[PDB]
């Protein structure tokens, strides 16, 4: 059987650990969202294919530039992710997480995932980035930056309503079958 | 109530950190030295340099700093304590994240499938791989529960404060340690 190997990258709070435990446990966590994502490995079907995904959370090492590269070698894909109501996650996905990971893996396919679609048309969110000078990152913002790292799919998701979370993982298998 | 479920989580995912740590001892380490089946020359007796000091980190989680933090289990405003304790012992995860790179290449090169395939022989989810991994996963880990008992603690954050400090350090320390 085909074994997948995918690891989750991006800053800290842009909802890495709840987007692996939402799509795993179709549901998002509420009473109290963990800290704490252990590997993980499930079999999966994907277009008559049967597959074994394998999922690695990164949360806590942010902040380390020579541990988290510990995690990169014999990666099948991965996914960059930023908070599309987040701009510094959105720039650092050019400034930080796509030259470290094409660095140490000159081969392997990155999908952009935009993460909290649900906020994106929350008002209070809205008002909280105007008082900054800021808006939310929109869908060309999105496919612009998807090309200029060379990702081969940018998407859109939430963990917490679950709309478009279950297509990421099935793209993620896709651009490695 | 937050904070008990940090507590919680603190404690269930140590469990299953010394469960995990245990299976790779007990099952990709015991094939190597076991003397019983066949290795290649490429890795045979380099086992130090396959697993690290990974033993040594087993047996002070395994030993010691379990049993303690399941000591202030009913005192999750004071956690921050025991790593100030213990925080000699963490230097082994510098030693350990060092290695790494070299336990990596190692098995890249010389080991071939004799490490998948006592995967196979043992039906375990985890590779040998994301077993090693765990260790560097684990010591970055404490100081977001640490992060996390701050929001919703009144007393006493100087203990916690304490506690968040040594853990900021100790996988900097590593971090800087790195070629
Ligand atoms: N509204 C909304 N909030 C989310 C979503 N995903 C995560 N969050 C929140 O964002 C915060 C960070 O999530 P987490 O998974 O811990 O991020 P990580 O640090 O990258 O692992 C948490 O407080 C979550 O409640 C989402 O899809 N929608």
């Amino acid at each position: 059987m085909q074994a997948i190997k995918c690891v989750v990258v991006g800053d800290g709070a842009v909802g890495k650990t709840c987007l692996l435990i939402s799509y795993t446990t179709n549901a998002f966590p509420g009473e109290y969202i963990p800290t704490v994502f252990d590997n993980y490995s499930a079999n999966v079907m994907v277009d008559g294919k049967p597959v074994n995904l394998g999922l690695w959370d990164t949360a806590g090492q942010e902040d380390y530039d020579r541990l988290r590269p510990l995690s990169y070698p014999q990666t099948d894909v991965f996914l960059i992710c930023f908070s599309l109501v987040s701009p510094a996650s959105f720039e650092n996905v050019r400034a930080k997480w796509y030259p470290e990971v094409r660095h140490h893996c000159p081969n392997t396919p990155i999908i952009l995932v935009g993460t909290k679609l649900d906020l994106r048309d929350d008002k209070d969110t809205i008002e909280k980035l105007k008082e900054k000078k800021l808006t939310p990152i929109t869908y060309p913002q999105g496919l612009a930056m998807a090309k200029e790292i060379g990702a081969v799919k940018y998407l859109e998701c939430s963990a917490l309503t679950q709309r478009g979370l279950k297509t990421v993982f099935d793209e993620a298998i896709r651009a490695v079958l | 109530r937050k904070k008990e479920f940090i507590m919680a989580e603190l404690l269930q995912t140590e469990k299953a950190y010394v469960r995990d740590l245990h299976e790779c001892l007990e099952t990709y380490l015991w094939e190597m030295t076991s003397g019983v089946e066949e290795i290649p020359p490429g890795i045979l007796n380099k086992e130090h340099i396959i697993f690290g000091n990974i033993q040594e980190i087993y047996d002070f989680h395994n030993n010691i700093f379990l049993k303690e933090l399941e000591k202030y289990e009913q005192l999750p405003e004071d956690v921050g304590h025991c790593f100030v304790t213990w925080a000699d012992k963490f230097q082994m995860y510098v030693t350990y994240c060092k290695n790494k790179p070299d336990s990596n290449q190692l098995i890249l090169e010389h080991a071939g499938t004799f490490f998948d395939e006592i995967q196979q022989r043992h039906g375990l989810a985890n590779s040998i791989s994301s077993y090693l991994i765990k260790p560097v996963q684990r010591v970055t880990k404490y100081q977001l529960l640490l992060k996390e008992l701050l929001t919703c603690c009144e007393e006493g954050k100087g203990e916690l404060k304490d506690g968040l400090e040594v853990m900021l350090s100790v996988p900097k320390k590593a971090n800087d340690a790195m070629h």
